[PDB]
Parts: C-alpha cells; structure tokens; sequence
C-alpha cells in the first residue's frame, strides 16, 4: 500500500514526501513506522502502517479528482445560513473532515463571499491557509510546478 | 539550559495522550555585533532554538520540528 | 463570554476604550504575535499594516492606543521616600 | 552563592512554569490532529521573564565604569 519515495497527502499539512521505513520498537513490537515530511514547517511525521488509515492518510489521487473538484467548484445553488455563526463553525469543521471535495466547496464559496462584498481580515488567515493547503494538494497530484499550480487555478474560479 | 530543558518531562493531559518533548538546543551567531549593540540602542543577544517534538500514542504520530525560543543575552 | 469580554472592555482599563476598538487593539496584538512567533522577528509595521488591510498611520495609533498608566507611588529603588510623583512638575 | 548562570536559569525556569501552564490551558480546550509544536506553545513568557529580570532588578545592576578596579569589585 505505502511504499518509499511516493507523495501521499496528510491532514492540515497537504502533500508530503515519505523518507524511509523506520522499525521502532515500542513495548517488544516491531511497529512498521514510516516517516514523511513537507516544505512548509519543517517537521517530521512518523506513523505506523497499522494505523495510518485510522489517523486518515490518503494517497494521491489521479484523473478522478480534477474533474470533480473542478464541476464541485462551478456547481451553482450554493447557499449558507443567514447567521454567520453556523456558516463560520461548518467551514472549519469541513476543513477538518479532509476531503478534497469538501475544502474545494469551502474555499469557492468563501471566494465568491469574498469577491462580492468583501468579509474581514481575521477570515483572510484561513481562506489563506486552505488555498495554500488546497494548491499543495493539486501541486504533487499533478506533478506540476507550484507556481504553475497557482497559475493555472487562476482561470477556473471565475 | 539543556538541565532545564530535560526538567521539563513529556507531559500528559487527562487521559495521558500526548507528550513534547525538548531534546536539544542549539545558538546562532548574532545577528548585531558589541559595537552595533552598544551605539544603536540594542540587546547583545543570540537566538536559542530547541528541537521540540509531539508523540501522539493513540494515534502513533511524532511531529518532530525546531521552535524558536527567543533572544537569549 | 460576550459579557465577561465587555465588561473587560468597560471597566478593565483605567482610560475607557470603547469595545470596537478594544476588540481592533487585540486582534492587531494577537496578528503581531502570531507573525512574531511565525517569523521568529519582531514584524514591521508596514507589514502588518498590509496583512490588517489598514493605514501604517491607523496601526502607529492602535500601538499608541494600546497602552497601560503607572502609578505614582511606584518607589525608585532602595529609598522608599522619594516616589515616583515627586520627581515630575 | 548563586552566580549568573543559576539566577538566569531560575528566571528561565519560571518563565518556561508559565509556559507550561499555558500550554496545559490551550491542550484543554484543542481538538487533537489539529496540534502542531509551532502552535500550542508560547515563547513569549520565557521572554518576558528573560526581559524582566535583566531590567528593573535589585541583581541585574547598571555596572559603574568609573576605573578598572570598580569594574572588577
């Protein structure tokens, strides 16, 4: 399932590059941890194989995840609650689901918002933070250059 | 400072979940000379960095990374 | 929350700050202390003037708004005597 | 005798104290995978301490430079 050398995707990290397979010991039990890191923040990341679906790691998606994050961004009939405390603890608890489909609908209704009045500051952290995270996770799936992976979701928000 | 930064054990909330740990703590060079402490109204200071990491044992994950702890005179 | 936080605002600092402004102050403080342990610096306030979206001259007076009185009756050091408010005219 | 060494360590130590209740305070009221050691940790009491006692402190003294012999005693 996991090997050396491939790029798999962490939770509020994005994509991320695995080093090597590390054989700790752990109360006499050979745990099969593997280690993986990002550019970021400079950290490591140890977990076992035993449990990395629990934790949530997914691999890279292929040509079944563009499409539909792209036709799940230009899906129209996208509403929120008037109050803006529901909308506000829904799109993290989104965030923190980690599906790709689900931060992509966060981060293009939080973009419209955006466009069309104009939210906060403090707002700004976060919708910059997902985007960041979001160009991270498209950057290694496509294999493409980071500016050119910033570049070319220019064109498709709009 | 590595004393006091051994002090410190690995910690554990209520249910004994995480732990951080500081293993090793390390100087840069300063970034302003005696002289340029001295006549521009400055604190002759280097940074102190420590190499902190954070073991989840429910989950098996350690997020090993460097914080920077302040300018220590 | 909502009241223990206005009341903070109304009845903590000794020159009233109204709770618009006491809420700027804060999150101008906890946005400089977030790019101070993110940078590892003290952030200029240029910078910070464009991630808060407002003036330089706006952010120079939230810093110069932001502050606490001392007291008078602060002694200088070993001589208990001699305060704080004898020394100004 | 305590020296320099131990007074900057007690100083140290207790502005680290400080730290850890802060981050005990901040791990009460965090949701775990969400923990990152940048985050849940504060450097700024164990500046805050560090610059408290370098300043206005009856150990840390205006050193005189009247002649050699006063700087030595």
């Amino acid at each position: 399932t996991f090997k050396v050398g491939d790029t798999v995707v962490y939770p509020h990290h994005g994509a991320a590059l695995i080093e090597a397979i590390e054989t700790r010991q752990i109360k006499g039990v050979d745990k099969t941890y593997l280690v993986l890191k990002v550019a970021q923040g400079d950290l490591t990341v140890r977990v076992p194989a035993d449990n990395a679906e629990f934790v949530g790691v997914r691999d890279v998606v292929g040509q079944d995840g563009l499409d539909r994050v792209f036709e799940v961004l230009r899906a129209p009939y996208a509403e929120e609650p008037t109050n803006w405390s529901r909308r506000y603890k829904a799109n993290l608890e989104k965030l923190a689901s980690g599906d790709v489909i689900k931060v992509a609908e966060v981060v293009r209704d939080l973009w419209r918002r955006e466009r069309e009045r104009g939210l906060s500051a403090g707002e700004k952290r976060m919708l910059a933070k997902a985007r960041q995270i979001l160009v991270s996770e498209l950057a290694l799936a496509e294999n493409t250059n980071e500016d050119k992976a910033e570049a070319l979701l220019d064109e498709v928000l709009a | 400072l590595e004393e006091i930064f051994e002090e410190i054990s690995p910690i554990e909330d209520f249910s004994g979940s995480m732990s951080l740990t500081f293993r090793d703590h390390r100087f840069e060079p300063p970034k302003n000379s005696i002289d340029e402490c001295k006549d521009r109204d400055f604190t002759y200071a280097a940074p102190l960095f420590v190499t902190a990491e954070f073991t989840n044992n429910e989950t098996g994950e350690i997020k090993s990374q460097t914080v920077f702890m302040g300018d220590f005179p | 929350r909502q009241a223990i936080t206005r009341a903070m605002a109304d009845q903590a600092r000794t020159i009233r700050i109204p709770v618009h402004m006491v809420e700027v102050i804060n999150k101008l403080a906890r946005v400089q202390r977030q790019m101070l342990q993110d940078l590892g610096r003290e952030p200029t306030p240029e910078e910070l003037a464009k991630e808060l979206d407002m003036t330089p001259e706006k952010v120079i007076e939230v810093q110069k708004y932001g502050r606490e009185p001392i007291s008078l009756h602060t002694p200088l050091g070993e001589d208990g005597d001699s305060e704080f408010g004898d020394l100004i005219e | 005798i305590r020296n320099v060494g131990e007074l900057i360590q007690n100083q140290v130590r207790t502005g680290l104290a400080r730290m850890e209740r802060v981050v005990r305070e901040r791990m009460t009221t965090q949701d775990v995978e969400a923990i990152t050691p940048q985050t849940l940790i504060n450097i700024r009491p164990v500046v805050a301490s560090i610059k408290e006692f370098f300043g206005t402190s009856q150990l840390s003294q205006f050193m005189d430079q009247n002649n050699p012999l006063s700087g030595l005693t």
